[PDB]
């Protein structure tokens, strides 16, 4: 949860690093290429924060069929 | 309930009756409806030349043939009637007796005005394909006869069904 | 998918062994009181168990609905936010304290009352809410109550 | 004007100005949407 | 369908025949088509706006005078029916499709009618109004022939506004407004002022593509003839004539066309 | 008391097969016979066209022959039940084979005018109406499985 | 009880529905087949996917009739009313989508097909559109099977 | 009892009658399609929008009706008749709206695909119209969610 | 006991009918709309004012619907049928003047499309049309409010 | 009993009779204002008189249902079977007396539109025939008045 | 009893049948005036006399409600359902009556616009024929009201 949450953070910074060692260079097309890291990492940390916080404690148990 | 009691106590004998009738019916009317449509082409046809007369006369007795398998299937239907008995009047067998000849009189019924209505069409344009050139009349009195077959279908289907009745 | 949880319309081993065990049921049927006990929570993806169970189209449409209402308000914040920028890159005048703030806090707020109540009752579990009574809540539109 | 096309940006900013275009440096939608719509229309289709 | 075995069979089958048996000479062939025409009077409306087609332009003929007693000479029962000058005009008013709105729409009588190029005008309009009557009639397939030949008469004025008549005020605006797909996409051929402009307007419908070929023939002719010739030389697709339909007709004008053929053919 | 509805299922089942089938009968040989003004050769062929049609009263017949021989009272009691399944094996054969044989007039009757256009196109004319003649063949199927069903 | 007066009668619609859409589909299919081979016989064979297109809803809807008539087996269990309903709620959608899906394609393929020789690229665009409008029908299909699968359970 | 029926029912209504009206459209939309497409192949692929537009409509209403086929559960409770009533009058508006949303945007995607070959300026006015007439769709698949959230309170 | 079934089926019908209604009027304000902009695309943004008011119908006959099925409230207390009836009467009523309101705003704009293409000095009045015909949407949604409000026996 | 049903009915009834009735009036005037609003827009201006009139018949007849729907007052007195049918005879008359009303009125506009642009002497004309028509909705407005209040007669 | 479930209803029906032929009538009157008015805005305002006749139908209509509604009061004395019939069948009557004597004078002012338009001679002489419609809907208001007279007959 809270540690997966630092994990994805972390995952950025790793990625950001590449992405400024790669796009260095153009400063212009670097900016550029942090935006779209940005918002990659923030989509999918988002899109797993929903799927964990639906699952965290179910409301309702899940029944199987026969 | 007392509705649906209603509808199931209606007398099976008026259904008999009324399906016999309207098997022989429904065949005259198909019949006279084929004769027609072929009678027009026919005459449209006579009027510009009468050297097809005897060709198209085929039609008119295939259509009349439909009026001849009604009436046979009615006359089969009127001797499987029974006296109907008071104490029976509501037996199952003389119930199942009755669905069976109404089924039967309309399917027959059914059968024979497809069978008029696709024969008259056929002879239709039989008779114009005739006058066109004689040498196709063969094709389409071919093609005649074997639409004509929906009739006999449909009064075999009728004599199959007739076996059905049991009224004591 | 992978966040999904399903590979090629089909289940597999999440980054967890088991998130929902069945409660006791060594032989009792699902559909009970006990029903199924969770000893944690799958990171990967959403839990095995629900995916093939009787009980997945609610709970996977619930998810589902919350996950389209959450990135709905994420894309119409991230699209209202770009409007101060696109203002100052092409240096637009007062426009924008005049009609772009309230346009890009009016739709704001009124979504933030939904969205607020979505994350509460995933963070505080308040079952009392569920999908349909966080729809309630928000129905009235008088005071009280 | 038209913002300089990159390579592979060439694809999504064509798919995007299809709704039109802008000032000489105006703002470009087309930035955010490169990223955005394979960032939206990965779960209507996700199964891995 | 069963409404033709009901009604109009006879009639249809002796058309039929008649048109089968179809291929002073020309003039003594009109005669007996015009005769059997005649002797076979729903359908009426048909048999009455077939008449009207040409009473159209027989009448446009008769509305002159200026040796006007010459056209009883040419008083052709198929085309010429007595029953189908502004003060003769409102008189011949009455029993004609076209004649109603040809009295607003040519209420200038021979101020619009010149018998340089706005009789020709006139004509086109009543043309035109006969056709769209024509073509309210529908519930047949013959809508799409008349659709063509409407577009055939509306192109060809068009090509000949474009080619000559442009310089008498028959403009683009009145390549439909007084020169009678067209019914919706004639605005095509109001910039086709050349023969390649022409071929490249006729490229917008590819039926039509090709049709105008080199244009050396057909397309040459002024007045209704550019792409009329174009019906004539595509009416093999009347000459199908589908059974259990409306082709009294296409019975006519294959007469016509044969009377036409005769005529052409004349001292060889 | 029930088995009324069973027996008029297999009056229904022929009699709309019949009405679709002298439907595209009618419109099959329509335009045979408008080739045959003309066409000599190609109309003695085209013939097949209304033989597929008329194949198609043939496979409603069977199906009521088996209905009719299924409704025998004094063998079985011929419970709800059998008159239910009775009655809606007949419906759908008779219902698809009115549909199956409409497509086919439809279809044949511009075959007809095709194959004496162009004689080319006359092999694509047969492998279409081939295809729309199969619905009529899976609407047997669908009667002879529903009509299994008369058990218990 | 009478649960199967209706669940048969819903099985027998469904397929009944499901043969009048494809056969309107195909009528329309070969009109416009007809018409686009008279010029062209060339292109005949590449315009017959759409007939295959409609035709495929015929086998559709006769998997749903045979779905529905397995899912009914008084001796297996007693077949309640609310079996019986659910199974002809399902045979009545499945068959009425079928049908709606059925003369959608068969409308959109005789315009395909009247446009056909006039552009190649119709080749791609009239696939495409029957594609799209196959996609109904096999939602239509997907939801009868679920609510036939649903009928099951009757308490 | 016969609750259930009614509720069946009304789902099978839902998804049929949105099936009708998506059908609705995308014959319309092919048929448009079909005539553009011929002196153009910007029509192939730039004018497909309504192809698809028209099909989201179908989506929408095969969920509303898989969520009202999932709301029934007689083991889970006994459905008393407002259980029946509130499914089948969601569905009924559901399947109207499909229908009503479907019949809208068949028509105005044939305009446009007819208006296609004209100005290309009106592309942007007429995706401005297909969203405005597809808005109905949502309206009426929020009408059913919320009518299918309200169901299942019953006493 | 019966009366929901009478209460949702009149919501149902609210809202179906003001869905038909809108669609009926946006089918014959788009035709409208298109013309003019493939006649003069110059003024096609600024004529789907009658394209955007009839979405209003709708929104009417949504928020009419949310109003009838918040008004079932059976736990709160024993619907009787005086109330499920009251309520789909008013759904009813609601829904009929807003399927006659859209037909009057779809003939209203097809009118006034090709009024504005001819002569763009018929913008107010177009306007002032179709602001009177959209009156009796509102009068009908405010009927259908006040009938639904007296659902108290 | 049963009164409340008769009574909301007929309510109902009036207002979509009346809601008809305005809206054919204003489609009719419309279509007639469509061309002064090109051959004479000055006269156009003037021209709103017809869509006026309709508004004004379809408030009277909301007013009308509203006074009927206000009449009902359960809690007060119990609503016996004859002040219900009352109500609902009351409210029928109002609804179809206003329908008829809106349909004379939006056919005279259409006529007066051209009648007014072919010549302006015509407006006296218009006005009088609008004021003639309008008369009918009044006497309808003051029958369904006095029903409404004779319905509370009963014991 | 049930009296004024039959009785109301036909006393509402009546000035909704009045309403509806005089609207009708006047409709087609005004159409004809307009088309004159344009032709000639002289005979104008001496045309009018037919639409003015046309109004004397809703007066009728109005009046026979009026006594209807006030010929029931069960305060007075109850009515047994021959009281409520006869009073219905009155309105009935009434109503039809004036539906149809709408209809004539409408029919003949229509014919006598244009006739007046084209012979003044004959603009006059005409007016028998709206004379004589409104001796015809005179006639049967005088039937509704000798039918109406029997209220108190009963015992």
């Amino acid at each position: 949860f809270l540690v997966t949450t630092l994990v994805f953070l972390v995952i950025g910074i790793i990625a950001s690093l590449c992405t400024r060692i790669c796009c260095n260079r153009g400063p212009s097309t670097n900016l550029l290429h942090l935006t779209l890291v940005i918002t990659a990492t923030v989509s999918c940390w988002m899109m797993w924060a929903i799927v964990y916080l639906a699952q965290m404690k179910p409301l309702i148990v899940p029944i199987l069929s026969e | 309930s007392s509705w649906s009691r209603a509808l199931v106590k209606i007398s099976p004998y008026t259904f008999s009756a009324i399906g016999i009738a309207v098997a022989i019916g429904v065949s005259v009317l198909g019949a006279a409806w084929g004769i027609y449509i072929t009678g027009s082409s026919l005459i449209g046809a006579a009027i510009k030349a009468p050297r097809i007369t005897s060709k198209n006369l085929i039609s008119v007795i295939f259509c009349e043939a439909v009026a001849i398998y009604g009436v046979i299937v009615a006359i089969i239907l009127q001797t499987k009637l029974e006296s109907v008995p008071a104490s029976q009047i509501y037996a199952p067998e003389s119930l199942r007796a009755g669905y069976a000849i109404f089924a039967s009189g309309i399917i027959v019924g059914f059968a024979n005005l497809v069978c008029g209505l696709c024969v008259g069409i056929i002879g239709s344009s039989c008779a114009l394909s005739d006058a066109q050139n004689s040498s196709l009349f063969v094709k389409i009195l071919v093609i005649e006869i074997f639409g004509s077959a929906l009739g006999l279908f449909g009064v075999i289907v009728g004599i199959i069904m007739s076996a059905q009745a049991s009224w004591p | 998918g992978l966040i999904y949880n399903e590979f090629f319309s089909v289940p597999f081993e999440i980054f967890s062994h088991s998130a929902y065990a069945c409660r006791d049921l060594s032989c009792s049927e699902a559909t009970t009181v006990g029903l199924i006990k969770v000893r944690d929570t799958y990171p990967f993806g959403v839990d095995p168990v629900w995916h093939g169970s009787r009980s997945e189209l609610p709970f996977l449409n619930s998810l589902k609905m919350k996950m389209s209402i959450l990135l709905g308000v994420a894309q119409m914040n991230l699209g209202i936010i770009l409007s101060y920028f696109n203002a100052t890159f092409f240096r637009i005048g007062v426009n924008i304290w005049c009609q772009f703030i309230p346009q890009i806090i009016f739709l704001n707020s009124l979504f933030g009352y939904l969205s607020l109540l979505i994350i509460l009752k995933w963070i505080t579990g308040s079952q009392a809410d569920l999908y349909h009574v966080m729809i309630y809540m928000f129905l009235s539109p008088t005071d009280e109550l | 004007t038209y913002f300089r096309t990159n390579k592979f940006t060439s694809a999504f900013q064509e798919i995007v100005d299809a709704y039109g275009v802008a000032k000489y440096r105006e703002a470009n939608p087309g930035v955010f949407t490169i990223v955005t719509f394979p960032f939206l229309f990965a779960v209507m289709f996700g199964d891995w | 369908a069963m409404t033709f075995n009901i009604h109009g069979g006879y009639l249809e089958a002796i058309v039929r025949g008649y048109r089968a048996g179809l291929l002073t000479i020309v003039e003594k062939c009109t005669l007996k088509l015009v005769d059997e025409y005649k002797h076979m009077l729903p359908l009426s409306t048909f048999l009455e706006y077939i008449t009207y087609g040409h009473m159209i332009d027989n009448v446009v003929l008769i509305v002159t005078g200026r040796d006007v007693q010459e056209l009883l000479e040419k008083c052709h029962p198929l085309g010429m029916f007595d029953s189908i000058m502004r003060e003769l005009y409102r008189l011949v008013l009455v029993d004609t499709p076209l004649a109603p709105y040809f009295s607003e729409c040519i209420t200038s009588e021979d101020l619009d009618d010149m018998n340089i190029e706005i009789m020709r005008n006139t004509l086109y309009k009543a043309y035109l109004e006969d056709f769209y009557k024509f073509c309210q009639k529908l519930g047949g397939a013959t809508a799409e022939i008349m659709s063509d030949l409407l577009a055939f008469e509306a192109d060809r004025r068009a090509v000949n506004i474009t080619i000559n008549s442009i310089g008498t005020e028959l403009t683009r605006d009145d390549r439909r407004k007084l020169y009678s797909l067209y019914p919706y996409g004639h605005e095509e051929l109001a910039v086709c002022e050349d023969i390649d402009q022409v071929r490249g307007v006729m490229e917008k419908y590819p039926p039509y593509q090709s049709i105008f070929s080199k244009l050396s023939y057909g397309e040459s002719q002024m007045l209704d003839k550019a792409f009329y010739e174009e019906e004539v030389k595509r009416l093999c697709l009347a000459f199908e004539q589908q059974f259990h339909y409306g082709v009294f007709f296409a019975y006519m004008r294959l007469r016509e066309q044969e009377i036409r053929n005769l005529m052409w053919i004349s001292e060889c | 008391t029930a088995p009324f509805f069973g027996f008029l299922g297999a009056a229904a089942a022929l009699v709309f097969s019949c009405m679709g089938a002298a439907y595209g009968t009618a419109k099959s040989g329509v335009g045979v016979a408008s080739m045959g003004v003309m066409r000599p050769e190609l109309v003695m062929k085209s013939i097949v066209p209304v033989v597929m049609a008329g194949v198609l009263g043939i496979y409603g017949l069977i199906i009521a022959v088996i209905i009719s021989t299924g409704i025998n009272p004094k063998a079985k009691s011929y419970y709800l039940f059998d008159g239910y399944a009775h009655l809606s094996s007949g419906l759908a054969c008779g219902l698809a084979g009115l549909s199956a044989g409409m497509a086919i007039g439809i279809v044949g009757d511009a075959g007809v005018r095709a194959n004496a256009q162009q004689p080319k196109l006359f092999v694509g004319m047969i492998l279409i109406l081939i295809f729309a003649e199969a619905l009529a063949l899976y609407g047997l199927i669908v009667g002879i499985i529903l009509s299994s069903r008369a058990g218990q």
